[PDB]
């Protein structure tokens, strides 16, 4: 049993900056036959499967760009970005191969960048979807920074908060921002009780919601 | 080019066996070591067991966490690793990628598949309804414009979508599916100049392999 232990868990760093993680493994990972520590970083970007960066603790792959740097021996590791770039977004994990194979528990890497306000849009119950009874409202709220965000859905004019699902995006490999779905899903027979529907987005970057909303009479 | 493509998962029902594979290409299999990893969605990988190369005997090793219950084999003639899976449980549920491993000097692992997901439940296999997102009453003149497609109601996990065959990629987002009542739903946003749509067709293609669904529904103003 090698216990491999990373920190931070998570951190957001802005463009341009340096970033510092760590690994720790329970033993040496110093092959004493190679003089070598049996200690590889990989990269898994959101939605991508792991690949590699570096490995022996310090040996950078072919391709991998010279921003990032391992260092360390024994039970420590260190990996450094440099002047990282958007498209760093990422878990970065560890692993020793020194007996067997064991991951770390991964570093969570964000990017910082400046507040942005969502662009958002509504969309009404397709025809498709009414046919079979049902009335699923969506709303999208488009790259916006941070994360944290208001979603309200008022009908009518009042605020529903049942059957209201929001799911966020990981952050944008280019542009570091977020974006958000909300859908309200309602029975055909109560969507057809009322006429406005509308979707309220408040973020940080302004104290005015973002309001939009359409009307069943006008479809 | 090095190629990795594991293939088999879906879903099993708890207690039940599953077998994956990895197809392979592009290097002389025999000269490496192949790994099974696995990922519980939103979780760290963790490394399960290895095969070793033809100067070693293909011999195989494995994590504590699945000796005795996973079996890894390979055939040599057509380049394929396998992972045999039993007694599987709700924590078996991953994605499974194999990797390639140790060559009997370099300590890496090279290149990884794309994986593949392994839903354990006893849920049954449920095809999504796919709808489209076009704006309602909007003003539409607001220089771009935003369409999507609902994925409502299926399971188990992964769906694709894509957007124009994959040639819509830029300011496309697609949000991660939620589960609920035993259903998963996702949505997918485009963004493109309203100067082509709806004078150019756009159409989102979306698959479910676990009910081999095969839907292209195109956004229709109205
Ligand atoms: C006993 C020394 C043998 O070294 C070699 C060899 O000359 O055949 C070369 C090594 O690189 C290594 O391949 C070993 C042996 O096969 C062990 O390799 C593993 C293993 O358990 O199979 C795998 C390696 O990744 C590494 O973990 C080593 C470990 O450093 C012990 O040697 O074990 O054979
Ligand atoms: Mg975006
Ligand atoms: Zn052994």
């Amino acid at each position: 049993d090698i216990v491999m232990s990373q920190s931070p868990s998570s951190l957001a760093v802005s463009a341009g900056e340096k970033v510092t993680m760590s690994c720790k493994s329970s033993q040496s990972l110093l092959n004493s036959r190679t003089r070598k520590n049996y200690l590889a970083w990989y990269q898994q970007k959101p939605g991508q499967s792991p690949k590699l960066l570096i490995y022996w603790a310090s040996t950078r792959e072919s391709g991998v760009p010279d921003r990032f740097t391992g260092s360390g021996s024994g039970t420590d590791f260190t990996l450094t970005i440099t002047s990282v770039q958007a498209e760093d977004l990422a878990v970065y994990y560890c692993k020793q191969s020194y007996n067997l194979r064991t991951f770390g528990g991964g570093t969570k890497l964000e990017i910082k960048r400046a507040d942005a306000a969502p662009t958002v849009s509504i969309f009404p119950p397709s025809s498709e979807q009414l046919t079979s009874g049902g009335a699923s409202v969506v709303c999208f709220l488009n790259n916006f920074y941070p994360k944290d965000i208001n979603v309200k859905w008022k009908i009518d004019g009042s605020e529903r908060q049942n059957g209201v699902l929001n799911s966020w995006t990981d952050q944008d490999s280019k542009d570091s921002t977020y974006s958000m779905s909300s859908t309200l899903t309602l029975t055909k027979d109560e969507y057809e009780r009322h006429n406005s529907y509308t979707c309220e987005a408040t973020h940080k970057t302004s104290t005015s919601p973002i309001v939009k909303s359409f009307n069943r009479n006008e479809c | 080019e090095v190629k990795l493509v594991e293939s088999g998962g879906g879903l099993v029902q708890s207690g039940g066996s599953l077998r994956l594979s990895c197809a392979t290409s592009g290097f002389t299999f025999t000269d490496y070591y192949m790994s099974w990893v696995r990922q519980p969605p939103g979780k760290a990988l963790e490394w399960l067991g290895f095969i070793r190369n033809k100067a070693n005997g293909y011999t195989t090793e494995y994590s504590p966490s699945v000796k005795g219950r996973f079996t890894i084999s390979r055939d040599n003639s057509q380049s394929i690793l396998y992972l045999q899976m039993n007694t599987l449980r709700a924590e078996d549920s991953a994605t499974y990628y194999c990797a390639r491993d140790h060559d009997g000097y370099y300590e890496r692992f090279s290149y990884w598949g794309q994986g593949t997901l392994v839903t354990v439940s006893a849920a049954k296999t449920t095809p999504p309804s796919v709808y489209p997102l076009a704006p309602g009453s909007a003003a539409q003149t607001n220089s771009m414009v935003t369409l999507g497609c609902l994925v409502k109601g299926y399971f188990p996990e992964p769906v694709t979508v894509t957007w124009n065959s994959g040639s819509l990629s830029s300011g496309v987002h697609t949000f991660p599916a939620v589960l609920q009542s035993d259903l998963y739903t996702l949505s997918s946003s485009v963004t493109v100049p309203s100067s082509t749509w709806p004078s150019e067709t756009v159409t989102c293609n979306v698959a479910h392999p676990a009910s081999s669904t095969k839907v292209d529904k195109k956004i229709v103003p109205r």
